[PDB]
């Protein structure tokens, strides 16, 4: 258990990315823990990509939140394949040691938000970690 | 006359009428023998000083190779024999064991001047390999239920092992989080089979092998090795308390073992620097591991 | 009906005898006097007891010596059991032309072989009737020229009517399997087969 | 009332049989004759009885397993049970189109597919009448063409009327607990029922 | 009066009970016909029986564990039995604005709850009823708006007044101790006490 | 991050709301661990390959030090705390032990950055020190039942062991008679307590950790080494005869083990030199086993 | 994409090369096997292989996709046996010592799309690798 | 298993027409396990040849004479006469195999099956490759 944020995300060249995040709250007071989903109301998702963590870094790309199915908790963040050219343009040329289509493009975070739900902005980071290009070979 | 030299050899194993000849080979052992049943009658009529003993069975042998990893990933195929599923270049650990019945294969030991020892019915029991600073090889454990000698025999001139891989430093990671100071990272694998002894009366007086076995238990196992650091005071990430279950990868270049939940269990050695010790294995509900096979450029 | 064997049957390994139990049941009124003399009784019959263990099994062999059981069980037949260590061949020839002169009910059968058979049985051995399932071991054997005098545990079952041609190879226990009024066989998890034994009588 | 197992409530793994002792409970009068022949009559009928073992029972796959047995001590109905050994699918096909003709009794049994039913029943499978609850044994098979001939262990309970259909697959056995009277569960420091097991009995 | 467990008294953690053992005692007269049908009748109570072990007790431990056992036996109380197994707190609110209606002798309650009462009781759980000491276990549970179909593995020992109040949690077993005729412990060389064992039965 | 160095650590046992750190420690061992219950259930349903196992329990530590003599005897508080008698600074071993359950302390491993293991409910069960030709040292064994990680922790500042005591060489007397050629005299005492399980269904989905023990008895013992002298022929002070009761003394300038009344078993070894070899326990009615802690000056 | 998912073709010279998909979705937890093949309807799959794993490489063959069952979920990926022969053209001439039959012709991607009404670009990559030629003598 | 499959090893022995027999079949083992059946061999053309090395320009040292014995049940047989037999021998490496002298390199070969029918599903496949030793002999 303890805290998981730090996951890399993978996007493809020349295609457009999509990522869809099933909220969930499991409890493990009962041996079969609760699969309770989170109620998805009153709640806004903030991502950008941004080249090294240094302040003053520029923007590589901004992150595009949909909120769909807010009963069951599911949720999904995504960006055009405009957005995805425009990280591929400024990643760098060394590639990674574990697969050699991989080349960094920058960080990333994701903050949920509550805006006034009851007179409070509870609004906490959800993931982090670095964003990594895989070069295409179809266009 | 010939001398047979452990240098001068070639293995090959033979599965579904194909050789495997697999080279790049560190180092094998195995042995031979014979099963007796010594009784000493001494009576009080004569006290007698010599046994009644008969030559009946053939003791399983137990062969053990070590392999070097290759570009041409020969020696996945022991994950396949052992009983893994494969796609692609992955090999799974399934949820239960496929077949009652391990899968048998013949094996050959060659040496010059025709000569040959035949080990047959013969099954994959034992797969383990540290991950370390010094050049991985992952050591095979084969039992054999009969063993013979052959004239002529099956090599495999095709189907060889390529050149051995370049070393590369291993890295175990929670999801993408790396876990710091590693020190060697081992996984075990096993099919722990058991031979069915049928040795009924109507094998008196005649020579007997095994020859069919079943399959108790297969597993999936890896225990990590790190130094005790800690990044904070009462940190949460990296301390004592076990962990239920927990997304961990040991990460190579050329080869990277998953285990999508895990149980881990912590050790603290209080030696010249402090040294913590992982358990790894596979939660009851957890997807099946991951065995991935990277030959070269993933 | 045979019982399975690796005999007809050496593709199941599993179903071999691993342990016999030839059982000599010959039930006695024994009396002890006072004065020291035993003094024995006997009425019935006596039946040769045959237990057979068997190791671990799987599914297949299972299922051939159940299929091989439940078959005997539904057309009330006879299992037929052969004992590979009685299986030594000694007299060989044609037992069509050898005759038993008639009228012998003792314990102790007299035959003119008709110079028409070679070797001699050895005592110890198993020897049987050619028109009666009873099965008998030879105790003691002395040929004077072409008659041949075996001697006999078990008192001749029949009196023999002058037809009977006696039987020295291939003999076969005409057993009815006894504990089958409970029969059963526990799988283990790992698939096999286990607790298996057949307890049988010969039920001439 | 169907006994709960991982087919039908997969997610309580802990449920199935770690060792399941089909047994064979025929009934009969034997009696051994002074001469060595062994008489038989059978006359109470056969029933199958199953003794099923399992393994370390968490506490809510218990809980769920003893829900289940105590609502059949309640509503007193019959409690079903599958045994996966028995599950091999070597039948495929729609038995509705198959007819057995009226007026057969015994072992043997003639039913014809009419050219639906793909695959053949090897001897050692079970085999179950639609309406009858009665669970047979094949022992041996025989069919030519569409028609086939199956001879089975129990001879048949009730005599065909041409409307039963063959079930070759899905088989339950409507049994009855044998371990009711006093049944307890020990929960062990580790946190699991350990030694669970059930003697069922085959009513009817 | 309660038995001490870790839950009132911590300071004394060999009091704990290392296994218990829930015994299911419902006597019944079970004959089996020659026709393969197997019959039950009932006509005694179902008494759960609990089995409590306890490992080496130091001297505060077993003075306090038979003070308070001797008091028992002093009083003629009634041991109170807690099983942490069964405190899953699931069902919550006030059972006083709960309606049960009167009448109900069956194997079955059927009640109103009036929407005070949050969650719904789960299979496998302890049930109990206010005016009767007699416990329960829930083997099936539909609920169809506010009123709630429970089914209980007793027969209800009572005939509902309309005034009853069910209980879903603190459920005690209103027990008696049994074995206490020769009861006894053994004390060592070390200072502990070692042989000690509570059978107890639900004296309703 | 901050690595943990063994050399650079400092050991504070926590006694009665004072610390000892006991300092001239040449060198300590520990280890700690968790106990699990790991079963496989293989059904004929499924025939898994995923185990169950969940972590329930804390298995006890066993803690080693070895401390060098020190001029302020603080060393002497662990047969103090073993269970031994004291009067002034002498330690009696009692006829008969004391209570039923030993004396609890807890300890400290302290290390830089606030970092620290704190085992609790431990007891001393061992001590034994080799007196000989090299620098006498005692080791202590101590167990734990439940051991953690803390941010603040008991430093021992002004409690602490002073210099090392100058090496001098020992002498083992009969009443004032001493005995020739020592070799080795080992002295041993022991605690041999056991702990009380009480792991209950309470405990369910819980990590239990021991609390309570027991003596299950004490007892100091030696081993002598000597070389096989003999002064007359059949002489009658020095052979292989064993000895019910003799008054021995194991002395040295700083410490002094007296047993008032010994049974002596020998033991002849025909090696290079021919040596003897004693095993010296306390009779039945022995007076209570003195070790007396010189610091300087007797 | 699926960057643990890397397998490499390997092309049979002399020889029209042929690879068949199944895109087959499924969810056990009901029941193990419960596999619901996807419908493919108006799905259309295309990739290419270039020389190197970098902009400006030289293109060397384009697969000739295909839906070979809609509604089945039985999608092929294919090249005629001219298309195979420039590859064995232009493959690479660093033969193992060990495996002399293989040779390193270019990298491979394939991505799917969806070109419904009522939708919009959906475009995903399901394969990633290298294409291996396996050197013939038979013609 | 991506080429391991389909490759195994062919020794023709010196002074002896070679023949392989082949039998053809269709073997279901993920629906189910022991179920086979025979493919129909009906316009399945066969065709191999072996070179001496892999190189753009080999020598065509031999090629197998191959023929379908039996239409339907998915037999057929490669094979080659006693003159291409001798051709191999004698165009074959002179270095000798340690662990078995009589064996020396030819060379290299494959095998590809032609289904053209009316049906428009001409495709090829290589279904076997591997590496030729000849076997010498003195029985001449």
């Amino acid at each position: 258990s303890t805290e998981n944020r730090v996951i890399d995300l993978v996007v493809d060249e020349n295609v457009p990315y999509g990522l869809l995040m099933q909220f969930m709250d499991v409890d493990d007071s009962v041996y079969p823990s609760t699969s309770k989903p989170v109620d998805l109301t009153d709640f806004s998702l903030r991502g950008s990509i941004k080249s090294s963590l240094e302040d003053g870094a520029e923007t590589v790309a901004s992150f595009t939140t949909a909120i769909v199915d807010a009963a069951q908790g599911v949720a999904s963040i995504s960006l055009p394949v405009s957005a995805v050219t425009t990280i591929a343009s400024k990643a760098s040329k060394e590639r990674d040691r574990y697969n050699p289509r991989q080349r960094l493009a920058g960080y990333y975070d994701v903050i949920i938000t509550r805006t006034a739900v009851g007179s409070a902005a509870s609004s906490f980071r959800i993931m982090e970690g670095k964003v990594y290009i895989s070069d295409g070979v179809t266009q | 006359m010939f001398y047979s030299l452990m240098r001068e050899s070639k293995i090959v194993i033979e599965y579904d009428g194909r050789g495997y000849h697999f080279d790049a080979l560190s180092n094998y052992d195995a042995s031979t023998s014979f099963q007796e049943f010594k009784t000493l009658r001494r009576t009080i009529h004569n006290r007698t000083n010599y046994a009644d003993s008969i030559i009946n069975a053939q003791d399983p042998s137990s062969i053990s190779l070590a392999i070097n990893f290759s570009t041409t990933l020969i020696e996945s195929n022991f994950f396949d024999w052992m009983g893994f599923t494969r796609e692609g270049n992955s090999l799974f650990l399934p949820r239960n064991t496929p077949n009652i019945e391990p899968i048998m294969f013949n094996m050959y030991i060659i040496n010059h001047n025709n000569s040959c020892i035949y080990f047959e019915n013969c099954y994959v029991s034992t797969v383990d390999f540290s991950l370390d600073k010094s050049i991985p090889i992952l050591n095979v454990g084969i039992e054999s239920g009969k063993f013979s000698e052959v004239s002529t025999f099956r090599d495999g001139y095709t189907i060889t092992q390529g050149e051995v891989l370049p070393y590369s430093a291993p890295a175990v990671y929670t999801n993408s989080s790396p876990l710091p100071a590693l020190i060697s990272a081992s996984m075990s694998f096993q099919q722990q089979c058991s031979w069915r002894e049928d040795r009924n009366i109507f094998d008196i007086n005649k020579i007997y092998t095994n020859k069919r076995a079943y399959v108790n238990e297969m597993n999936a196992s890896a225990t990590l090795a790190f130094y005790y650091v800690k990044r904070l005071v009462g940190d949460k990430f990296l301390n004592l308390d076990p962990e239920t279950r927990t997304p961990l990868i040991i990460k190579n270049k050329y080869v990277s073992i998953t285990f999508p939940l895990a149980r881990i269990s912590k050790r603290l050695n209080f030696s010249d620097l402090y040294q913590v010790e992982y358990d790894v294995i596979p939660t009851a509900d957890s997807d099946p591991v991951e065995i991935n096979f990277f030959g070269e450029r993933k | 009906m045979r019982l399975p064997d690796p005999y007809t049957n050496p593709e199941y390994p599993g179903l071999g005898f691993e342990s016999v139990n030839l059982v000599d049941n010959d039930p006695m009124i024994r009396d002890e006097l006072p004065n020291g003399k035993v003094k024995e009784v006997k009425i019935s019959a006596q039946y040769w007891g045959i237990n057979i263990s068997y190791p671990e099994l799987f599914p297949d062999e299972y299922a051939f010596l159940d299929s091989r059981l439940l078959e005997y069980k539904r057309t009330g037949d006879y299992l037929d059991v052969l004992l590979p260590q009685y299986e030594a061949f000694r007299v060989r020839g044609d037992t069509k032309s050898v005759t038993i002169p008639a009228g012998q009910k003792g314990s102790q059968i007299i035959l003119n072989t008709n110079g028409t058979l070679t070797g001699q049985p050895k005592a110890g051995d198993l020897f049987k009737l050619s028109t009666h399932p009873k099965v008998y071991k030879i105790t003691n054997f002395s040929s004077s020229g072409n008659v041949w005098n075996i001697s006999l545990y078990p008192d001749l079952f029949i009196t023999t009517t002058g037809s009977e041609k006696p039987v020295f190879n291939g003999i076969l226990f005409r057993t009815k399997l006894m504990n089958g009024d409970s029969f059963g066989s526990t799988l283990n998890n790992n698939g096999t087969y286990s607790g298996i034994s057949l307890s049988l009588r010969e039920s001439l």
